[PDB]
């Protein structure tokens, strides 16, 4: 790795984020807020995605 | 020595709950 090297030979930093989708409880979530709970009425529910 | 593994070794293949069903 020299600064004069061609871009193909120049150093690149790489980060790979790997996550498995919904099959169990979760600990990494987005910024989404929450709301109270209502029963016995047809509603649009979104439990942990 | 050897022995017979009668019916043991079955483990929950998925982390999803199910009920009253025969799943393959």
């Amino acid at each position: 790795f020299q600064p004069t090297n061609g871009v193909g030979y120049q150093p690149y930093r790489v980060v790979v984020l790997s996550f498995e989708l919904l099959h169990a409880p979760a600990t990494v979530c987005g910024p989404k807020k929450s709301t109270n709970l209502v029963k016995n009425k047809c509603v649009n529910f979104n439990f942990n995605g | 020595a050897y022995t017979n593994s009668f019916t043991r070794g079955v483990y929950y293949p998925d982390k999803v709950f199910r009920s009253s069903v025969l799943h393959s």
